């Protein structure tokens, strides 16, 4: 459940690492990681 | 079921709401799904009774239908919300089953989280459902009938008397299933070469509370909801062949357009200028005055430099309506809707062809209420529905439970073979799908066992809504239907037993055939699927993670 | 949490409970508001005015109750109201009773309330047959039997004194509305008030009641044949649907342009001035150019006039709403007004237009009205406007009920009777319709002070033996028969009583629970 | 079972004859499973969780 | 309100007796039973009389564990005295001990020499006391100058027991609320 | 169902916790207790600072000290407070080694907790490795029994400066553990020794140096003479060495009893009576003083006033207000005992001391007596001194846990060799056998080996050697000779044989290392629900 009225099911750990707002930023460095293994080969974004 | 609320940790900070995780999680994903299952359970079936809903300012709504009662309960919650949006689907789509799939769907999460709590992975559960599902509309092929030797309009008859039920107009059913079958035969259609089609919300509904259901008249054609423009104007045509003129075009003191200023030296042009103004509308009126359009139709207003000469040339006038009654209106009297007037040539005309044509129009008063009654259309024929009861809640029960059997009936006509109704393909589907699986073993037998189960909450839930003995029904029901299956293929009287089961009324085993309880089979059809998808998005969900706002 | 819901759910049978003490509780309100010795009700809204009145649509009007099973019962008199307009205190009155005689099975000997619906059903059936079987018809041009039928209503409000003006007076304005099947509206029924004066003068007359003078002074008070055209423009100077922005270049042009605004005026006053009109009514205002040229035709200027009154004056004078003046012709100018006058009252000027009386359009009038106060006068047009409908109902339908609970004890009678070879399970609550129907008479009883439990006992013994037509009389709360009593009631209304009452219950007794506080 | 009642006083135990006392219950109907174990355990001192 | 409890409780199990031939017996002799039963626990309660002139060893009895009386809370006041002959304040406060003891009977009043309680106890700290009730020190007063030191009265001794919860406040042995005779024979007169 | 739904009370302050999460945060909880005091064991350690609510404040490496009197918030941490305590009061030595011992087993006990393994399993792996590893070590254990008085004396001291070593008393180890031996020489029976603790007194005054610091035997008394005009130094003459010490429980005082009374005393000549009754109560009392021969008298309360001085005149000193405890330990010492009563009072229950002296300390206006004895007596006290109030408080708890090493030598001569040589030799024996014995508890032998690890792994991070060179060498060279003595040098020596280093530590004192640890981390394992109430 976001900040706003949108839902969204994801199992998809880029996504789901996308819209958790994390307070600690080298927890946050994961979304990051996610989003380069997303962009680079698209598959396996939580194996990393 | 859960107290003790989770703490909050310091090892793992996420900015918002705190993280849970767990079996909690399912257990309130269920709870949240039993806080709308309970609201619907109680008003289902003709047994069934509704309840009531304020609107905070007075208002309220008597509600029967499940996506009309879950749409003003706007559930924060997110599982709630997937069931909220699939009867927004289900009522859209079918018209149907509204209440039965979200009763079925909370069956299946009660137990799944059940067997999920048997230490069962829920992959495994899904893989159950969907080859016992697979089997089920292969069975559901099997117990189909084809409307046969069939006097009349009989089974358009007593197949609405189950869509009829469940509401206050069905003990009316005898008086409103020959105009509702009546009523769609009216506006049948061709399109895409050949394929039988009938319009969405075709038919009208009028809120002229007064006299009684009983007494409500099937006007034979179009009817419409509007003032009349002058009260100098004549409330009824006389004559046959009247002509109709659809329209969208404006006629009042026209304006020029944006990018136009006037400036001019000359004094004297502001006399030719203020009359030209106007008597460019009048070039457009002075057209279909002199082509006969008795009763003129139009989107847009009139105003009273217009209404002067339909006053003089005894011509009804028509104020704002809605964009879509108007294309219906030239469908059946066979005039074309025109946006723009205009012609291929040089030059602004008005051709006949234009025009509609129908026997009788006439301004009829319903207690209080202008409407335009039009009957005995000639190019394709039309119907509408004059609703009547004792107050403007009945009425708007009475829209709902019309659009729920009118749009039973379309998809009868779309698909000749129908099922029976009254929990025997409930009770049918149980037993089957327990003999089932036998063979398989090892796993998939419980998961499958308890979907069968899942399926016999429909006979369990009508029976405790008449406060009757519920297990002396079901003992009937499922028995009677295993003696059925188990069967030899010659026995005639066995096989019967397939065909019937529970009643409502009078609380004993009788005959469908002869009772009338009838569905289609399109109803039963993508109802389990839309069910199980429903099972599928919540069941999967292992932890919840909340954002609060910013 | 969850969702904006589950406050205190009333769920079971108590809510049920709540309902029919809600439904009760709205008849209690008026329950000596029926009757010829009904007492009156005095409301006070919250915005500053009063509502004196005893009709039981005006009072719920006016009440507010915050719970949503008591307002189907408040929309109830709507229903009636807008189908008749007379009995709407007899819809309230009666559906209270059938909520709470179907409550005692609902309460203890557990019938569904879908098996109450059904045996409504054929109560309802049998009902509209016994009351066609007891109404009799009557003859529609008898004048001295309407003039009976139409006061039958007024005997149970203020005006009863006044009962041999007011039949008269309702009857001249219904055969007025009446056109030549016999649909008639109460649109063009004008109630227009004049505060002061004495009843006995108060009287109707043919035509309309402007509150409005003449504008200029030597314009004519008394024209002997006036000759009216309606005017849907205004006689200023039109600016156009586009901004003019006159580039102006040399002197000339600024005092021509200020003089063919008085051109043009002159224009559309000499093109009237081509039939010689007499008075000439305009809906939007008037200029003060233009008035002086129509005086010298001879014509007479009025304010703005609501396009309301115009329609009426289209059908007393037979005039066409106009607004394109070039057009004007001499067919479309209305003709023979009888008389024309204006009398000087305190409150406001008023001007008359008579009519020559003598098929056509149907003809419109001003009733006059001359109370003691204001809440006279607004109790009296309420009168008007229940005493008038009645005279419909004999129109539309020859057929003629009798009254004084007489129609309604004979629905009693038969389903008591009928009850007893209707073995089975519908037995019971097909026999407590009886036990509501016997009430409308038991409140007249109690009003009149009588004790109703030997006069039902002497109605009942009666009623199968002497006759049909047998009724209680409110005044003397003795049993006297209605065709020697000389007050009888249309059918029509019975209809939509038992209709409307019975509609009701069906819808409430489905209720099973009760949520509040959802959204808007 | 780890309780941690009100007067901030550490007590684990296994067994649900003392997890029930000192998590004081209110509802009546879950105070009937408090009222067999301290029974059984009174009684005869085994199986108070089953 | 107050007019119909005055009756009861502004009369003792003496001035009650006032109110036989006036007010009703059930409403007067049910709560002269109740007067009579209170009258009866301090009689019980009434332990102590004369000041106890102890020493060390049995201070550590004496002081506190009669400090806790029965251990029903029977806690029982225990005014200590650490006296000392040569200070002027300190046999001031030994009269005032000996005149409150035959009075107050149920409080424990309890004398010592100073020197004999504190290992070199502060002599200018002196005359000191103390006030324990259920083992614990409810108050721990210095030197007289609160209580009006050199010119220190029996009415002032007697409303510091009020404070500390020794005595109640309406109590009728007080001498605040112990009025004359002759002044109430004054009041009957005058009325 | 309404909106309330309670069933205990207080149910916001009240919140579980569950899962494989849950049980994370107390590991890792631990890991902060753990780490705060991993850097205060060995030699090399150094001490906390704590502050109490009152302001007082104290300063202390010892585990138990640390841990106690904190304010803490969860139950784990408090558990590790009543385990260091646990041995503590038993032991009073290992109690930072228990604690990271027990952290040890935690941190390599969650990665098991980690790949699927039942937590219960887990603390039956090392329950089995346990009992293996003490067995394994009671095998290669030496005794030291069979060796004369002479060298078992010397054998005090080897263990003696063990503990003393690893805190600030450790300037002069030689010096100060002569005073932790010394006092246990005058209490042991020479055969079937018990220590009995309860005759070791222990008071130190905060004044001068710690090197002034020297043993005495007697009693040490914080209070003055009756009389400052009686001498301070009292000797005995020509006979009767003996000063025939006199304890008393009833002071100089007139006799009454306990019970309210009032005595009536009539017209003057009962007056007149009285007088002579007390006066002569008085010649009396004196006469049955001197008739008793006792110098010195105490009493536990104080004399009355002219009874000062009356004593003083005849040559009799006297110390008053002796504490009620006190009094007790001063009878043992010289060998009496005390009387009820002055009747019963004859020579065969006086005292015996070699001599006595009124010691002055600065400008202060206090007075302490220092009895002394030049023969061995029953009880002993120590005289600990210091330049701060802490420093005093942190030589009597060194010196009290070097009291409670060499308490465990008498009662159990079996001793061991720690410093990472008995970690080691435990971590291997179990490692053998774990592949012998591959099951599926093979993890959980090499988790409780990984765990043994981490003391000798400590107290090479903080001597500063390199963890690798130090933990291989010590793996390599204990797998190919079986001598069992060789562990991590942390004060910097050419030679990690510790025969020559002279570092002995007992044998109950390092198993209760692995039994409260091992036994505790089965508790902590086996919590699934976690409710704390908020305060
Ligand atoms: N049918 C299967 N049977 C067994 N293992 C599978 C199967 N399909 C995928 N896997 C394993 O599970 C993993 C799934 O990774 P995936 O969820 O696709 O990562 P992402 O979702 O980030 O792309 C793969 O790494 C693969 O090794
Ligand atoms: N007259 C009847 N006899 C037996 N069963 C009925 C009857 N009317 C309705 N039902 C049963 O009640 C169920 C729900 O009907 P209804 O309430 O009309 O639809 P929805 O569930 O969409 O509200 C149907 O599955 C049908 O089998
Ligand atoms: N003079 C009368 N005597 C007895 N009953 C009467 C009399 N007039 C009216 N009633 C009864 O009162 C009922 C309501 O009549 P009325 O007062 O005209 O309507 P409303 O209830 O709308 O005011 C009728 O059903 C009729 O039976
Ligand atoms: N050695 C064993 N083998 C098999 N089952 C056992 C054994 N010991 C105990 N159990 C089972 O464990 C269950 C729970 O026992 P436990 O919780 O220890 O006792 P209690 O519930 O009285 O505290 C019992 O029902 C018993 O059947
Ligand atoms: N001089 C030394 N040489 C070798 N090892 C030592 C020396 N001093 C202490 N050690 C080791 O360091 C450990 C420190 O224990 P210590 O810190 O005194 O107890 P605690 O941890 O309870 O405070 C001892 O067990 C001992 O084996
Ligand atoms: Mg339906
Ligand atoms: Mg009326
Ligand atoms: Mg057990
Ligand atoms: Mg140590």
């Amino acid at each position: 459940k976001t900040s706003r009225g949108e839902i969204i099911i994801s199992n998809d750990g880029h996504t789901i690492l996308k819209q958790m707002a994390i307070l600690h930023p080298v927890a946050r460095m994961l979304v990051e990681v996610s989003a380069a293994q997303d962009s680079e080969a698209g598959d396996g974004t939580t194996s990393v | 079921m859960s107290q003790l609320f989770n703490n909050s940790r310091s090892d793992t900070l996420f900015l918002g709401g705190e993280k849970i995780s767990g079996d909690d999680i399912r257990n309130q994903n269920v709870l949240a799904t039993m806080a709308v299952a309970n609201v619907v359970k109680s008003s289902l079936g003709p047994v069934g009774l509704d309840k009531m809903l304020v609107d905070d300012i007075g208002d309220f709504t008597v509600t029967n239908d499940g996506a009309t009662i879950l749409s003003l309960l706007d559930v924060q919650h997110p599982a709630g919300k997937i069931l909220v949006e699939l009867a927004q689907q289900q009522d859209r789509e079918i018209g149907d089953g509204t209440t039965s799939v979200v009763i079925i769907a909370s069956e299946l999460l009660k137990r799944a989280n059940e067997l999920v709590k048997n230490k069962i992975h829920p992959t495994t559960i899904i893989t159950g459902f969907r080859v016992a599902l697979r089997e089920a509309i292969r069975f559901i092929n099997e117990v189909l009938s084809t409307s046969v030797d069939t006097l009349g309009k009989e089974t358009l008859i007593n197949i609405a008397k189950t869509s009829m039920s469940s509401k206050i107009i069905g003990a009316d059913s005898d008086f409103f299933s020959n105009m509702v079958v009546d009523a769609l035969l009216a506006v049948k259609t061709q399109n895409s070469k050949g394929e039988i089609k009938y319009p969405v919300k075709a038919v009208n509904v009028l809120k002229a509370h007064g006299k009684s259901a009983t007494e409500s008249l099937l006007v034979p054609g179009y009817a419409l909801n509007c003032t009349v423009a002058s009260q100098a104007m004549p409330k009824r045509i006389a004559g046959g062949n009247v002509k109709i003129a659809c329209l969208d075009l404006n006629l009042q003191k026209a304006r020029m357009a944006m990018g136009v200023q006037i400036n001019i030296d000359d004094p004297e042009q502001l006399e030719q200028i203020r009359k030209r103004e106007a008597g460019i509308v009048l070039e457009r009126v002075k057209k279909i005055i002199d082509a006969g359009a008795q009763v003129v139709l139009t989107t847009k207003g009139i105003d009273d430099l217009c209404l002067k000469e339909f006053v003089e040339a005894k011509i009804m006038g028509v104020r704002r309506c809605k964009k879509e009654d108007l294309r219906r209106i030239a469908r059946a009297t066979g005039a074309t809707l025109v946006s723009s007037m205009s012609n291929l040539e040089g030059e602004e005309t008005f051709e006949s062809s234009y025009l509609g044509l129908c026997d009788e129009v006439v301004q009829a008063k319903f207690s209080d209420d202008e409407c335009i009654l039009i009957k005995g259309t000639s190019k394709h024929s039309s119907s509408s529905i004059i609703l009547r009861g004792a107050n403007d809640y009945s009425l708007d029960e009475m829209e709902r439970s019309l659009h729920d059997s009118l749009s039973v009936v379309k998809r009868t006509l779309e698909s000749g073979n129908v099922v029976p109704g009254g929990g025997c393909v409930e009770a049918a589907l149980n037993i089957y799908l327990d003999n089932f699986a036998t063979t398989v073993g090892s796993r998939e037998q419980l998961a499958i066992a308890e979907f069968a189960a899942a399926l016999l909450i429909i006979p369990k839930t009508l029976a405790v809504n008449a406060a009757k003995d519920s297990s002396e029904l079901v003992a009937k029901l499922r028995s009677y239907h295993a003696a059925s299956q188990m069967a030899k293929p010659e026995d005639v009287k066995r096989r019967s037993y397939r065909n019937y089961g529970l009643d409502l009324i009078r609380g004993k085993i009788v005959d469908e055939i002869h009772a009338g309880v009838l569905e289609p089979t399109i109803s039963k059809v993508k109802s389990l699927k839309s069910a199980l998808e429903a099972c599928v998005a919540i069941l999967r969900i292992d932890t919840m993670i909340t954002v609060d706002p910013e | 949490v969850f969702m904006n819901a589950s406050q205190e759910r009333t769920t079971g049978r108590q809510a049920q409970i709540s309902n029919i003490t809600a439904a009760k509780a709205v008849a209690d309100v008026i329950r000596t508001c029926l009757g010829p010795k009904a007492m009156l009700k005095m409301l006070l809204d919250p915005m500053g005015g009063l509502v004196l009145t005893n009709d039981g649509h005006a009072i719920l009007r006016e009440i507010d109750v915050a719970h949503p099973a008591a307002k189907s019962m408040l929309e109830l008199s709507r229903t009636q109201d807008e189908e008749v307009g007379d009995g709407t205190t007899t819809v309230i009155i009666l559906a209270g009773e059938i909520l709470a005689q179907c409550a005692p099975y609902l309460i203890e000997k557990n019938i569904h309330p879908v098996i109450i619906i059904q045996a409504l059903k054929k109560a309802l059936t049998d009902a509209l047959e016994v009351i066609k079987q007891v109404s009799k018809p009557v003859d529609v041009e008898n004048d001295a039997a309407m003039k009976k039928l139409i006061q039958a209503s007024i005997g149970t409000k203020y005006v009863i004194h006044w009962s041999e003006k007011m039949c008269e007076l309702a009857l001249d304005a219904v055969k007025t509305v009446r056109k030549d099947f016999e649909i008639d509206i109460k649109r063009y029924v004008r109630v227009e008030k004049i505060p002061g004066g004495d009843v006995l003068d108060s009287r109707v007359l043919k035509g309309v009641l402007l509150n409005k003078d003449v504008v200029h002074p030597k314009m004519s008070r008394h024209i002997e044949n006036p000759r009216v055209v309606l005017l849907d423009c205004p006689l200023e100077y039109k600016k156009g649907e586009s901004q003019t922005n006159i580039e102006i270049e040399k002197e000339e042009d600024w005092n021509r342009i200020l003089q063919i605004e008085e051109e043009q005026v002159q224009l559309m006053c000499e093109q009237i001035l081509a039939v010689r009109p007499t008075l000439v009514i305009t809906e939007k205002g008037v200029s003060d150019l233009a008035q002086h040229y129509l005086l010298k035709g001879g014509c007479s200027v009025l304010r703005r006039v609501k396009k309301s009154d115009n329609n009426r004056i289209a059908r007393v004078t037979g005039a066409t709403i106009v607004n394109r003046v070039e057009d004007l012709k001499e067919s479309d100018v209305g003709t023979n007004c009888g008389l024309f006058k204006v009398e000087m009252i305190g409150d406001e000027y008023f001007s008359f237009l008579d009519n020559c009386k003598e098929s056509g359009l149907q003809k419109a009038c001003t009733i006059m009205l001359r109370g003691g106060s204001k809440d006279i006068l607004n109790e009296i047009d309420r009168n008007l406007q229940d005493a008038m409908a009645v005279a419909r109902n004999v129109m539309l339908s020859p057929s003629l009920s009798p009254g004084g609970g007489a129609t309604e004890m004979a629905v009693s009678v038969k389903l008591a009777e009928k009850a007893k070879q209707l073995e089975g399970i519908q037995q019971w609550p097909y026999q407590a319709v009886a036990d509501a129907m016997e009430c409308i008479p038991r409140t007249l009883i109690q009003n009149a002070g009588g004790d109703p439990i030997r006069l039902l006992s002497q109605l009942r013994a009666k009623h199968a033996q002497g006759n049909f037509t047998t009724g209680i009389d409110g005044d003397k709360g003795k049993i006297v028969d209605m065709v020697s009593y000389g007050i009888w009631e249309p059918e029509v209304i019975k209809q939509q009583s038992v209709k409307t009452a019975i509609e009701s219950a069906c819808l409430l007794l489905r209720v099973d629970d009760i949520v509040s506080g959802v959204r808007k | 079972i780890l309780i941690v009642t009100s007067n901030q006083k550490t007590t684990i135990s296994n067994d649900g004859a003392t997890i029930l006392k000192l998590l004081d219950v209110v509802h009546p109907a879950a105070k009937t499973l408090v009222d067999i174990s301290r029974a059984q355990d009174a009684e005869v001192g085994d199986g108070t969780t089953s | 309100a107050k007019q119909h409890e005055n009756r009861l409780e502004d009369k003792d199990l003496s001035d009650l007796e006032e109110l036989e031939d006036d007010e009703d017996e059930d409403f007067l002799e049910a709560y002269k039973i109740k007067r009579l039963n209170e009258i009866r626990k301090l009689q019980e309660r009434s332990k102590f009389g004369e000041v106890f002139h102890i020493n060390k060893p049995e201070y550590n009895k004496e002081v506190t564990l009669a400090s806790q009386g029965k251990k029903d809370d029977g806690g029982v006041y225990v005014f200590v005295h650490l006296s000392l002959q040569s200070k002027l304040q300190s046999r001031i406060l030994s009269h005032l001990f000996q005149s409150a003891a035959c009075k107050f009977r149920e409080i424990k009043f309890v004398e010592i020499p100073a020197n004999r309680a504190i290992e070199n106890y502060p002599e200018s700290n002196c005359p000191t006391l103390i006030v324990y009730y259920r083992g614990e020190v409810i108050k721990n007063m210095i030197t007289l100058l609160e209580l009006g030191g050199n010119n220190s009265k029996m009415e002032d001794f007697e409303d510091f027991m009020v404070k500390v919860g020794a005595v109640a406040e309406g109590d009728n042995r007080l001498i605040m609320n112990r009025d004359d005779e002759e002044s109430r024979e004054e009041r009957k007169l005058h009325y | 169902m309404g909106r309330p739904f309670i069933i205990v009370k207080d149910q916001g302050n009240k919140k579980r916790q569950h899962g494989l999460e849950a049980k994370k945060s107390h590991i890792l909880a631990a890991r902060s207790v753990a780490s705060i005091i991993k850097t205060s064991l060995g030699p090399r350690g150094l001490d906390k600072i704590l502050i109490s609510p009152d302001g007082e404040i104290t300063i202390t490496n010892d585990g138990a000290t640390i841990l106690s009197q904190m304010e803490l918030d969860n139950e784990i941490a408090k558990l590790l407070v009543q385990l260091s305590k646990s041995q503590d009061d038993e032991i009073g030595d290992g109690t930072t080694g228990v604690v990271v011992l027990a952290s040890a087993l935690l941190d390599q006990a969650l990665e098991l907790i980690q790949k699927g393994i039942h937590p219960i399993k887990i603390a039956n792996g090392f329950d089995e490795a346990a009992k293996l590893a003490i067995s394994k070590l009671e095998e290669t254990c030496d005794d030291i029994s069979a060796s004369n008085d002479e060298l078992f004396r010397d054998f005090l001291l080897r263990a003696a400066k063990t503990s003393l070593g690893s805190k600030i008393v450790s300037k002069d180890h030689d010096r100060f553990a002569e005073m932790a031996v010394e006092a246990v020489i005058n209490v042991m029976d020479k055969d079937r020794k018990d220590v009995d603790f309860d005759l070791i007194k222990m008071q130190g005054r905060v004044g001068g140096s710690i090197s002034d610091s020297k043993l005495i035997n007697g009693v040490i008394l914080d209070k003055d003479f009756s009389h400052p005009q009686m001498p301070k130094c009292v000797l005995p003459k020509e006979g009767s060495d003996g000063v025939k010490l006199a304890i008393l429980t009833c002071p100089f005082e007139p006799p009454k009893p306990k019970t309210k009374h009032k005595l009536d005393i009539s017209s003057v000549e009962e007056y007149q009576k009285l007088q002579t009754y007390e006066q002569d109560k008085f010649k009396e009392m004196i006469d049955d003083v001197k008739k008793a021969g006792a110098d010195v008298v105490i009493c536990q309360w104080g004399f009355d006033d002219e009874a000062n001085h009356l004593l003083l005149q005849n040559d009799l000193p006297a110390v008053r207000w002796v504490g009620g405890q006190e009094l007790e330990h001063i009878a043992i010492s010289t060998n009496g005992r005390i009387v009820p009563r002055f009747q019963d009072l004859s020579k065969d229950k006086l005292g015996t001391c070699s001599r006595i002296y009124e010691q002055e300390f600065g400008t202060t206006k206090d007075r302490m007596l220092i009895i002394e004895q030049s023969k061995e007596t029953k009880t002993v006290t120590c005289f600990v001194r210091g330049s701060n109030k802490m420093i005093v408080d942190e030589a009597e708890r060194a010196l009290h846990d070097s009291l409670c090493v060499v308490r465990n030598l008498v009662k159990d001569s079996r001793v061991v060799y720690g410093g990472g040589a008995a970690e080691v030799t435990m971590s291997l024996a179990v490692s053998e056998e774990a592949d012998k014995q591959r099951g599926i508890d093979q993890y959980a032998f090499r988790g409780f080996a990984q765990a043994l690890d981490t003391i000798p792994m400590t107290l090479a991070e903080n001597s500063g050697l390199d963890p690798i060179g130090t933990l291989s060498t010590l793996k390599s060279k204990q797998l190919k000779e079986k001598i069992s003595n060789i562990g991590v040098d942390c004060l910097g020596y050419g030679s990690n044989d510790m025969k020559e280093l002279f570092v002995v530590d007992p044998f109950i004192g390092k198993k209760q290392q692995i039994l409260l640890a091992t036994q505790l981390c089965r508790m902590i394992l086996k919590i699934d629900n976690v409710i704390i109430s908020g305060k």
